[PDB]
């Protein structure tokens, strides 16, 4: 009659000191391991950059001024040059002969074509380019359309080309661009629209190859008259899917899931079901918005969605994020001495060089690769270890009875 | 007269249709826009 | 066998108990993106302290020497280095013949002669929502009369943001008004060689120490500031060195310093500077030059014995990432010149644009957790004992 | 059978926790605190211009004229010259070698003498209210030429510290880059620069400055603020990690030290000489050697070659998180004052004057250290006991 | 003659009272200040 | 004629010796340099 209490005393301590660890299991806890090391090889990121000015003044034709003149605030609602014009009398004449629609027959007009043709040409802006002593050409830049207009992406890596790498830190083993923003080609600003800009220079974004560029929201700036240094540090974050975390691709418009991809997606669907068209920089296969559609539907609907609406788009957290810690710095260019030299080399005035020339150095530092990853704190393996150790006693007692 | 969705409400901040507001945009002119809480 | 097992248990447990006694602490990390984000307070100040057009004859009389606009004998210094147009205007102002000094108050001087948010603010938005000067709470600091967006003190709720990018952040366009900058004829704590503004991004419940911990923004550039909120939590002793006041509501290293600076400056000059808490008589222009400034400068830059601030158990840090572009473009210059009735050259020297926002990844937490608590102590050990017992029983 | 059955089951699990041991796992402990005392880092800065125009003598122009693109391969002033007619005359009388006998010439001497003088550039300097002089800056040679290092902490001087955050308790420099002393740029070489200003690097005392590769920039006409945060990283040596401890040119092991080392050996075994800024004890390269061997061999090694130098990961790394920002200088008002104080024109002050504030913030000390996850003790904990039980 | 605490010691770097030093300020004129180790 | 290691190959991008390439430098003139994979 004591054996029955040696079996009940054995079964008791089994579940009694066992149920305390299974509750910790169904909590689905997660440890976040950190590791900041230096990789022997480093997959250099994609570098998308855009000019703040959207359309070249010398590329805007009479027909273009007719279709998108009002959108660019170069014309009023009645196809006339606004009286509020604030330009010199030299561009006024050139612009008036262009706004002369007497006996003019409007040819067909396409926005995507306008951006592509009237946009800034990487072949004129790129005065110099290197990547690890390797000289690169405009053919290394993949054309990408975004809110700013016709932009470009170095080391885009999609399309059949392999993504570049770097194995050493410092400027010597990174991207170095010398651009000519061409202020002389900047459109006159006579009004305030989503296609006009008070600023001069470029907007840049450093992102993973498989992450679409949201350059108008998440980009940084680079000004003319300065050589900008950008020390970067690649940070890779990994999250756990639920039951452990909140993270988680539909593959509707983009290959990999990205917060940006998700937003670009929502912006597109929204702008489509509101205007029955998409903006030049948007995915999908909807009719491209016309200059008129931009002013009266496209721009407004998009601005509202992004700046005012917080109900429509609900983007979940990605299970894989690649973040680049940027550290900027600059020096003046040109020096009082090298000015007259750069002026002759590019057949420009000395003053011009100071207002237009730009140099950008994007690279990594010594410590270049950091990882913040969520690991499963308590897995099934280790669970059965301690709970399994209590079985050897319940089995040995189940025989004596 | 009533100004519809996404339209210019310049000098007419009160001529928006039902459920709209005259919203001043950060980079452009005012626009009648769906009112939000 | 039973004996061995007992030994083993012993080996296990004593150590375990000790471990439990060292008060160890694990530091859990977590860098996520919050659905809602409490946008920080943005305090900014103009580098110039007093508007040249607001300095009256009486003001020049009381604080003329402090601003290096007058010598120790109420005269315009011979070392003056200004044009002959401001010299005349300043001489008619420094004419004290048959002049009776009216009362003068520093706090009033800063408030009135300071820069007006209503003149500097040419534009302001926060998530497409247009904001006015009434959104900025006046805050006094070493630089003079400053301002705080989203101050969140005073009965107003603190703003939030739920999306990343410039579109969902603060965007200011200021006019620093160099034409209103006081002539610099000497080097004092109230004079500045630089032009532009000084900004500080801080938690609502953390007083701004903008002269020490602020960053800079220059005219002629649109500055982008990608931020990342980092919340750090420390453990109080026996586990850590931190802790959970009189002048301020919440404990802050800054609050602690502002506190010390005040007490110190008070028990040394029998007065406080305009930007200081407490309830002491405000220092006079004379007191500033001969007691206030010196005593404060020394305390901050030279003294490391007086103030002993402990580590806070709760710290909110904002990782800032700056960048800029020129303004105006050669084209938009003549437009901005007309819109604000200023010269083209003026726009380039005075106009400024600041975009403060968060990126995708916006919320990181570094928190110290109790590594070994009572629970696990009685558990693991306890469990082990139980196991031992069961074993014995089996052996029996 | 049931006893010898769980025996063969606990003999496969007994050798299981040991599998995790010969795994040599490592936990990476994090800790971001604020230190009561903080060892202020070394601040090396260099002027973008290499040689002062007023210090280049006739003999110097003769030996290194071609290197500076001031002369062609025939000791003549290039026709592609793009300078005013005032410097042209001064430079022509200097390039007049008729009846001229070439005196000996030494690069290291040239850099040292013709370089920029900290005593002329330093218009102001403070470190925690303590005013400092040019004698606080240790001369260090690098690719940019004659540079300087504040708080170098070498020569036996103790390394400075700071116990409070903010500009008030950090370095504050006001430099005069002297564009009027900048060499005319008539060509593109490794000794010419399109930019004006300075290059700075914040590094540990015992880490040589690789300022041309890892430095940041500071421009004239701006006061630059740099909020720093010291980050100390510790790695474990193998069997746990890939790192290593102390290394012959340098005292402590550094990725930079390793590279400077390789660059030196390489440049030596290729040109039979070393560049002015390199360690060791090899004959210093001549201006001719620079153009035809030194520069090319070095540029290639750094930008193109990825086989020669193989630097391992250090077990101890000190990283400084930098955060920059700036404001214009001078203000329209303080311009005419600074012009008089330094006997320069108002325009000059705007193009040459510079102010740099390097300091720490509240949170100033972060450590990321790799600890041995499962040490011997832990291993002992399980295997033996199991064995006993088995027995 | 002896210059007291917090006072201007310009052109008089040695006229400070007992326990004081002529300290050159980062932004202003020299000031007699309590000597520190 | 054959241009040796580390030498100027300006206007002569094809006159490099065996195992060399005419490499355009980031900051200076072209240089005959050991060819790499
Ligand atoms: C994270 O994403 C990258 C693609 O950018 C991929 O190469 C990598 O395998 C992913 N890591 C994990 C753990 O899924
Ligand atoms: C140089 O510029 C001028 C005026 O801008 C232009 O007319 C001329 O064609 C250019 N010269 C060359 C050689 O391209
Ligand atoms: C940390 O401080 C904030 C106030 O800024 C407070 O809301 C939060 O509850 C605090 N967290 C803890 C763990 O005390
Ligand atoms: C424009 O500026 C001038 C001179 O600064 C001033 O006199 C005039 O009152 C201003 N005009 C308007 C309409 O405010
Ligand atoms: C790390 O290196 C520093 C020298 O910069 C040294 O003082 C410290 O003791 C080292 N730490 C370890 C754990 O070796
Ligand atoms: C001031 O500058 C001028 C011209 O640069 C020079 O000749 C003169 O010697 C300087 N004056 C003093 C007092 O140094
Ligand atoms: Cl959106
Ligand atoms: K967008
Ligand atoms: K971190």
């Amino acid at each position: 009659v004591v054996w029955a209490l040696c079996f009940m005393g054995s079964l008791a301590l089994l579940a009694l000191v066992c149920t305390n660890r299974i509750q910790y299991y169904f909590l689905y806890p997660h440890v976040t391991k950190l590791d900041e090391v230096a990789a022997t090889r480093l997959t250099f990121p994609a570098v998308t950059f855009c000019n703040l000015n959207e359309f070249r003044f010398s590329r805007v034709t009479k027909n273009d001024l007719y279709h998108a003149g009002e959108l660019l605030a170069l014309l009023n609602n009645r196809y006339e040059i606004p009286d509020t014009q604030t330009a010199d009398e030299k561009q006024l004449e050139i612009l008036q002969d262009k706004a002369n629609f007497r006996n003019f027959k409007p040819k067909p007009f396409n926005m995507l074509e306008f951006y592509d043709r009237a946009g800034h040409d990487i072949r004129e802006m790129l005065l110099s380019c290197f990547f690890r002593g390797e000289q690169c050409s405009p053919e290394d830049f993949k054309v990408v359309f975004t809110r700013y207009g016709k932009c470009y992406t170095f080391n885009a890596g999609q399309d059949g080309k392999p993504r570049l790498i770097t194995m050493k830190g410092g400027t010597g083993n990174g991207l170095e661009i010398m651009l000519d923003i061409q202020q002389d080609e900047y459109l006159p600003v006579w009004g305030e629209t989503d296609e006009t800009s008070f600023e001069a220079g470029i907007k840049v974004q450093i992102h993973s190859q498989d992450e679409p560029p949201l350059i108008d929201q998440l980009g940084f700036g680079v000004a003319p008259g300065f050589q900008t240094f950008v020390s970067c540090q690649e940070q890779r974050l990994i999250y756990l899917p639920p039951p452990w975390g909140d993270c988680k691709g539909d593959s509707e418009f983009y290959d990999t899931y990205s917060i940006t991809a998700c937003r670009i997606d929502c912006e597109t669907r929204y702008l489509v079901e509101n205007c029955n068209c998409r903006m030049v920089h948007m995915p999908g296969d909807a009719p491209y918005c016309t200059p008129e559609q931009y002013k009266e539907c496209a721009d407004p609907a998009l601005d509202f969605l992004v700046e005012k609406d917080n109900e429509y788009c609900v983007c979940e957290m990605p299970c894989n994020v690649t973040r680049y810690g940027k550290e900027l710095s600059m020096v003046k260019i040109p020096s009082k001495a090298s000015a007259k030299y750069l002026a002759k080399k590019y057949n420009k005035s000395e003053q011009y060089i100071g207002e237009n020339i730009l140099v950008l150095d994007i690279f990594f530092e010594a410590l270049n690769y950091e990882t913040i990853e969520q690991k499963k704190a308590y897995e099934v393996a280790g669970l059965l270890g301690d709970i399994g150790g209590q079985m050897g006693l319940f089995i040995g007692a189940s025989i004596l009875t | 007269d009533c100004i519809p969705k996404w339209k210019g409400c310049v000098n007419r901040h009160g001529d928006c249709c039902e459920g709209l507001e005259c919203w001043k945009r950060r980079r452009s002119f005012e626009v009648c826009v769906p009112k939000t809480p």
